[PDB]
């Protein structure tokens, strides 16, 4: 069995000196220990590495255990040094598809997208987890006075001082300023206006100003608060920025995957790929690390793992229409007698909600 | 490649012929330089290229020398200036809504004051008016003019009604504050400020780019506008957009389609266009053909057939659709100047009454 | 509401192969050159133009207090009569 | 209809508000447009 | 707060988002179309099979 | 507490013009806090979280 090192579906954890490590118990309890997998130490970072056995549980281990229990067949989980998913040569296949074609593994139980060429060469049976492609972008609290500024504060202070002094200038003293300060914001004093000739008119005039200014301040701060930042910056492929490549924007996708096949399927999308074919990444982890530091504008075509990455990071938002609707399946060799058995087993497991239980127990655990 | 390339490909698909695109040798567009044209117009009048495709604005001078074709996209002359940040109109003191509600509240205050004076009789009027104002504006605690408790029900219910009215006024103000009309100080070329910047305000630049059909049209329409814009002759398109973004360039008076595309790009959030569908000299980018062989009819029919179908609409949606098109609320002193003006008017009225 | 899915321009149709096509085309281009069509549009459309709080949220409380004033004065009179007869 | 008035011979011009399509341009030329408009749907206000 | 929330409840006027609206594009018993007879609208609608 | 909320019957505890600054600034802070709370409640009333 060939498996890919996708952290949301297959986590990477080196074993201890004893050859095995005990998995931490969950809320439900009774954790399932992952089988020994001979994966690369660092996924071949440009240099050969020893095939040190590592423990990798992730998400697909439970599905593989269920399939093995239903079909009663032994399994040998191992990764690939190249790490590629599969694409056209340069007349053969490379990565997991190449391993399947070469006969090294008779079946592949791993998260893998399905396209025209892959479906033609091998059968994916029935998918278990459906995921439509979406884009993720790294996402990029008011003042204590809101609409008023330092200049506005000085102006209003000068105005209130002027009206306060004019009150006792027209009345004639010192108590007028204190009364004005007290009545500026609720409160009140027992003296009040004299209301002899024109004091009552001035008091009535200077009674609604406070209500008006506080209402304006509240309205301005409420308008500022409801000024939510735009989250749907790119509306999928329909967005002109996504449809038409730009020098400033950088498009990143997993190399040697079904993304290249999908882009080459449509001629009108060739300028989407050919103009942006040198920015691909051989591994998704490197792309995620690069986009964490805001080095990459956005990432696409890994939605089934991009959603989990965004949930775990709680910083990168996910938008875009689900233009490519498909699901992860299990791959078998050509004319494999076990294809019907595994298809029936996966359909039976999906019917009773085992996949939903696994999803709600693992993916829903990290909600952010 | 581009929108014009797609149009040419569609034309070739509809009508089978041979074409060989050639870049412009000298200049950018047509210009009557000592009676000799240049650019695409100069090439087509010299029989170098029978068909001219590009940003060739249709005008009488261009049509006189070389025949035009049916336009497929509407363009013209537009102004895209957004450096100034204008807030909402200063209507906080007196909003257009509830215009008669203030008068109704005033007459109700007068009526309740008269009723209170009458029941007290069976300085009183002034005390009742002061109590009503204190209960309404809730600025300060009013002195309780009545001495008994039976009459307190009326003043309590009136104070409750005044509180409800004040709450409704605050809610209406909050609802009005979320408006995002963004009425900028823009009027178009018809405004005297744009026509004669020197007479209106020396800190103003037309920014019209020369060597183009729009510049020639502006010069023919108004000589003063051309003379004013000659001191701010920008070069290129990207440089002019960068200058406008940095604030060095006051405004852009280039083609409407180019302005819309620039406003729809990354550097267009603070450089939006006028926002009005109607533009000055509404024309299109028709293909210039010599029509010597009578081939204009075929290309016109092909363009009409393409426009009738949905290919033109989807192509325009793919290409001629920018981003960040059309609450971004902002605070300014002019927005709050209304309450200051109202306070000044009230103070002047009080001073006049006292004197 | 809705977007403009057909940007069509009203034209001046004439007879087939009419000899006056050039003259009318030049005139219609000069009309846009001097903004005569824009002036007509501004004269016509703008002239024939047109456009929340009201008495529904304002006159109700006034009517309620006007109705309650009678009850209040009646209660005051009843209290005065009771005090006099006490 | 109206398009027949410009072909039967009762008139020489059809100057009136009329959208331009791909059928009326087959034989008679409409020169250049003077007013551009987009087709939009209108409904009664709620 | 509730009064302010009620007052900002604008009436939805953009019921139809142009010709691309699925409610208008798909014929319905409640919906009734209308157009000027013997005009360019019929030619435009009948120009394409869509 | 009288100045923070709707006005009620007051008590003339202060005696002099030199002690009104503290109560005045306390009332100003209280009314500012009340206005901010009302504005925040109004902003949250239109939230789409409720379903
Ligand atoms: C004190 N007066 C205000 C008030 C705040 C909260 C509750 C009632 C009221 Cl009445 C201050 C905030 C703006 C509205 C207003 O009238
Ligand atoms: C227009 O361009 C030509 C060369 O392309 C140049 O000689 C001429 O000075 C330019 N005119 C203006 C007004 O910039
Ligand atoms: C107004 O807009 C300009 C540019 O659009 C911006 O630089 C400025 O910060 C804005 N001011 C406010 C108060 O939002």
């Amino acid at each position: 069995i060939v498996t890919i090192h996708q952290e949301p579906f297959v986590y990477v954890k080196p074993t201890l000196s004893d050859g095995t490590c005990k998995e931490e118990f969950t809320v439900n309890g009774d954790p399932v220990k992952k089988v020994i997998c001979t994966g690369p130490n660092d996924t071949s970072p440009g240099s050969p590495r020893h095939t040190v056995p590592q423990c990798c549980y992730g998400f697909c281990i439970d599905l593989l255990i269920k399939l093995a229990r239903t079909m009663n067949f032994t399994y040998e989980v191992h990764l690939v040094a190249d790490g590629k998913f599969g694409t056209q040569e340069r007349k053969e296949w490379n990565g997991m598809m190449g391993e399947l074609l070469s006969g090294q593994a008779d079946m592949i139980v791993a998260p893998l997208t399905i396209n025209n060429e892959r479906a033609q060469y091998i059968e994916f049976s029935k998918p278990f987890k459906y995921q439509g492609l979406t884009i993720l972008v790294k996402k990029e609290l008011d003042s204590f006075m809101q609409p008023f500024q330092s200049t506005l504060w000085l102006l209003v202070g000068l105005s209130v001082h002027v009206v306060a002094v004019m009150l006792y200038l027209l009345d004639r003293l010192s108590s007028a300023m204190w009364f004005s300060w007290g009545v500026l914001l609720n409160s009140g004093i027992g003296e009040g206006a004299p209301r002899s000739f024109s004091a009552r008119i001035l008091g009535m005039v200077w009674a609604g100003f406070a209500m008006i200014i506080v209402a304006s301040y509240t309205a301005n701060l409420a308008a500022f608060l409801v000024l939510d930042r735009p989250e749907e910056r790119i509306t999928g492929i329909n967005d002109p920025r996504l449809r038409n490549p730009s020098d400033k924007f950088i498009y990143a996708t997993v190399k040697q995957s079904s993304v290249d096949i999908y882009f080459r399927r449509q001629v009108e999308l060739s300028t989407m790929y050919r103009h942006m074919e040198k920015h691909n990444y051989e591994s998704a982890a490197e792309a995620i690390q690069a986009v964490r530091d805001n080095k990459l504008h956005a990432f696409i075509w890994d939605s089934a793992v991009l959603e989990f990455e965004a949930s775990q990071k709680c910083d990168l938002v996910t938008t875009g229409e689900l233009f490519f609707r498909s699901g992860f399946g299990i791959g078998m060799r050509k004319d494999s007698p076990w294809k019907q058995n595994v298809s029936l087993s996966i359909l039976k497991s999906h019917e009773n909600g085992f996949m939903e239980d696994l999803d709600k127990t693992w993916v829903r655990y990290q909600e952010c | 490649k581009g929108f014009c390339i797609d149009i040419l490909k569609k034309i070739s698909k509809s009508v089978k012929f041979t074409y060989d695109l050639y870049l412009v040798t000298n200049g950018k567009h047509g210009k009557k330089i000592n009676g000799t044209w240049n650019g695409m117009i100069g090439e087509v009048v010299m029989k170098r290229a029978y068909m001219a495709v590009g940003s060739l604005t249709i005008n009488e001078e261009r049509s006189e020398v070389v025949d035009f074709s049916v336009p497929f996209i509407e363009t013209g002359i537009s102004v895209m200036v957004s450096r100034s940040n204008g807030t909402v109109s200063p209507s906080a003191f007196l909003e257009p809504f509830s215009a008669d509600v203030w008068v109704m509240m005033f007459v109700m205050l007068l009526i309740v004051s008269a009723v209170a004076v009458f029941v007290f009789e069976y300085f009183t009027i002034g005390k009742a008016i002061w109590l009503l104002w204190g209960l309404v504006f809730n600025n300060s605690v009013p002195v309780q003019n009545p001495k008994g408790t039976t009459s307190k029900i009326m003043v309590s219910v009136w104070a409750f009604f005044a509180v409800i009215f004040l709450a409704s006024y605050t809610a209406n103000l909050a609802a009005f504050m979320i408006q995002e009309e963004y009425v900028d100080q823009v009027s178009g070329l018809s405004d005297k400020k744009f026509q004669r910047p020197n007479d209106f305000s020396p800190p103003f630049r037309f920014g019209t780019v020369p060597n183009g059909s729009t510049e020639r049209n502006i010069r023919n329409n108004y000589a003063e506008m051309h003379a004013y814009m000659g001191k701010f002759n920008q070069r290129g398109v990207d440089d002019a957009l960068l200058s406008l973004k940095t604030g060095k360039l006051d405004a852009f008076i280039y083609d409407a389609a180019v302005l819309n595309y620039m406003a729809g790009r990354d550097e267009g959030c603070k450089l939006v266009t006028i926002g009005s569908g109607k533009v000055f000299a509404s024309t299109g980018y028709g293909i210039a053909i010599q029509k010597d062989s009578g081939w204009k009819r075929q290309v016109d029919l092909a363009i009409l057939q393409l426009f009738g179908d949905g290919e033109m609409e989807e192509l325009e949606a793919l290409w001629l659709t920018g981003i960040c098109h059309n609450m971004s609320s902002q605070l300014d002193i002019d927005n709050m100047a209304g309450v200051f003006y109202m306070l000044g008017a009230a103070m002047a009225l009080s001073l006049i009454t006292f004197i | 509401t809705g977007e403009l899915f057909f940007r069509s321009g009203f034209g001046i149709g004439m007879r087939k192969d009419s000899p006056w096509k050039q003259n009318v085309s030049l005139s219609i281009l000069k009309s846009h050159e001097n903004g005569f069509m824009e002036d007509l549009d501004k004269t016509w459309v703008r002239y024939q133009e047109c456009d929340t709080l009201t008495f529904e949220n304002m006159a109700g409380v006034f009517m309620l207090v006007a109705g309650g004033i009678v009850a209040g004065i009646f209660l005051i009179f009843i209290e005065i009569a009771y005090k006099r007869h006490k």
